[PDB]
């Protein structure tokens, strides 16, 4: 039930006529339930909790800056619009 | 053939369990009763060199070659080995010698001291050593850091070579740890002296660098001389070579007559770890008394004048002793003794030991054609 | 500023006529936008990772490879969908 | 040469042997040390570049 | 929204205490303890 | 060099080239001093 590849499990999942479902990142789940031919769609709740962080060298002079620009683009709500913008308004399937 | 061959000595500075061995080895030659294995009497003419002062030196080697030597034994460093070999080799007299290996393919000079290249080498591809940093110092030759520096090419290795040499200060030391630990390099390959390598331990120890997570391979023989208990007790991998096997039979005799020696007439003997340049000088004496009874028993006619004649003109039976001292096939401390047409061991087999908390394991050994055959 | 970045739709991906694109206008994505404020906020150029991996240990002989290895052996930030993780933190 | 020692002593030594007041000479990081001894020891100036 | 574990600014305890705040996540710890105190103490049930 | 930079506080990247026969090393000790935003050398070394 492994796959090489997530496009393989997921040709595999539109292939099953509903009998594989495939365990993956929620937000690659959410990107593909936007995308031709729409058939595909994520259920339940996630099964843990992971974080997208971006990364700088140990001991960097932009550790810091970086990570107060992250919490300035949080509370500015761009990180949301960027999210909407690249997950949905530039979805396929409508909303 | 002569019944009493002389060889001369050349001892530098901290040497004295080195010479307590070389006359503790020439007495045991001498106090053998048998006549097959003593067919001559065997005499030695000892000098202390400075080995900071050329004209010292060379004034200590030709007195040894104007009394009349056959061979001579001793010792040099990066300071005093190009004098040695040379006057060595153009004289056509035979320098039996512990000390490192001379880089160059030169003759008239036995280093019995076997290369830890192809240790290191085949020790590297078995642990998977493909990032590492070279910590190394060129007072025991470059052979070592020109091979690193091949198998790093060929194998697309990512070593990064520092050169510690010249460091004074610890505070460098501890710079370039902290530098290393910060790019995560968890593998030291550290290819010094034995003060340099305790100085480096105390500076990781100092620093932390010595949990579970790191590796060190001490490339320098004398395993036994690395003050290691707090990296041992910290946890880290430590590998090291040997040449000494405290189970050979022949190892385990030297040292039950060796520890019953008078201090004052065998100094650094008794309350003293040995060393593995004692044994080494042990196997010098063996080695030289086999090749002279081969010598004799072939009835090869060998029997001084001053070092710097115009034209030098070299002493015809140097020839036949350098052949009979570079055939030899012996079993001494250090295992199987045979020599090539340079002058280095063949034939040699190093122990690998890998030392946890428990202490240290004899790993496995290394041999030039089975290549580290693990135990 | 070296920004090592990895090719994954959304976050980065080629532009359609990628050709004529050069520098950094030959990408786009969620990655390239968040790297783009980010820059505003605190100048770089963008270095999609060569081996294509996130990054992660190699337990024999102890090599970082990815963007987590781009960053530790000195050769880039990285802008990219890399799960905080412990191994990867420390 | 300074690569040879014994090279370097029997020239210095012929030198010596001839009959100078001072020796002019380049010495190398192999050669240094035996010229310096040689000239220190045996009381002979070395005019070096 | 998050919820971190603070501390002062510069003070030793910040990296071993990020440290095991990731590696409690890592053991699945912080998602016992949310459930054993909202779904396990909860007076609603399934 | 070292006394003067333990003396004055300096930072001093030392590095023996000396013992360098390979180009590719001189290449990688540049290319890691530039990532380190290194802006002056002291050369100290043979003319070749």
């Amino acid at each position: 039930v492994f796959t090489k590849t997530t496009a393989d499990g997921v040709a595999r999942v539109r292939k099953s006529k509903g009998k594989f479902a495939f365990l993956l990142e929620s937000t690659m789940n959410e990107y593909i339930e936007q995308r031709k031919p729409c058939d595909t769609m994520k259920v339940g709740g996630n099964l843990d909790s992971k974080g997208y962080g971006v990364a700088t060298p140990k001991g960097s002079a932009l550790g810091t800056p970086v990570n107060l620009a992250v919490l300035k683009l949080s509370e500015q709500g761009i990180l949301d619009k960027l999210k909407n913008k690249w997950w949905y308004d530039k979805g396929e399937c409508g909303a | 053939f002569p019944n009493t061959i002389s060889i001369g000595g050349l001892f530098m500075r901290n040497t004295v369990q080195e010479h307590s061995a070389f006359r503790f080895a020439v007495q045991l030659y001498n106090t053998n009763q048998n006549t097959t294995e003593k067919p001559f009497h065997l005499n030695y003419h000892v000098d202390h060199l400075d080995s900071s002062n050329s004209f010292s030196v060379t004034n200590a080697f030709c007195s040894q070659f104007s009394r009349g030597v056959y061979a001579i034994f001793g010792f040099y460093d990066q300071m005093s080995m190009n004098t040695l070999t040379s006057f060595c080799g153009a004289l056509h007299t035979s320098f039996v010698t512990p000390s490192f290996p001379t880089d160059a393919d030169v003759q008239f000079v036995i280093q019995m001291r076997p290369a830890l290249k192809g240790a290191i080498l085949s020790l590297l591809s078995y642990y998977k050593w493909e990032k590492f940093v070279y910590l190394y110092d060129t007072e025991r030759g470059f052979s070592v850091l020109q091979a690193i520096m091949e198998a790093a090419v060929q194998n697309n290795w990512q070593v990064t070579a520092r050169s510690v040499g010249n460091i004074k200060d610890v505070q460098e030391f501890r710079r370039i740890i902290e530098e290393m630990d910060r790019r995560q390099e968890k593998r030291y390959l550290i290819d010094c002296e034995v003060e340099r390598i305790n100085t480096i331990l105390e500076q990781v120890v100092i620093l932390g660098k010595h949990s579970r997570g790191y590796h060190y391979m001490l490339a320098n023989l004398g395993f036994t001389d690395i003050l290691l208990e707090r990296v041992m007790h910290g946890g880290a991998n430590i590998t090291g070579f040997q040449i000494v096997n405290n189970e050979n039979p022949m190892v385990q005799q030297f040292i039950q007559r060796w520890v019953r020696l008078d201090e004052r007439e065998f100094p650094e003997a008794k309350n003293a770890p040995l060393k593995y340049t004692s044994a080494l000088t042990h196997d010098a004496i063996l080695v030289i008394a086999e090749a002279f009874r081969y010598l004799r028993r072939q009835r090869v006619d060998v029997s001084a004048g001053d070092c710097l004649a115009n034209p030098a003109v070299p002493w015809s039976q140097g020839i036949d002793i350098e052949r009979a001292l570079k055939m030899v096939q012996v079993q001494g401390m250090t295992g199987n003794i045979q020599f090539d047409t340079y002058g280095r061991r063949t034939n040699y087999t190093i122990d690998v030991y890998e030392m946890k908390v428990s202490g240290s394991r004899k790993a496995g050994y290394w041999n030039e054609y089975e290549r580290f055959v693990p135990f | 500023i070296v920004v090592t970045t990895i090719l994954e739709s959304p976050y980065v991906m080629y532009k359609k006529n990628h050709e004529q694109l050069e520098g950094n206008e030959r990408y786009e994505g969620y990655c390239v936008d968040l790297a783009y404020e980010i820059a505003k906020h605190v100048k770089y150029k963008l270095s999609i990772v060569g081996d294509g991996k996130y990054g992660a240990r190699d337990p024999e002989t102890k090599i970082w490879n990815g963007m987590v290895g781009e960053l530790v052996y000195g050769r880039a930030i990285a802008v990219a969908p890399l799960t905080i993780t412990l191994v990867r933190e420390e």
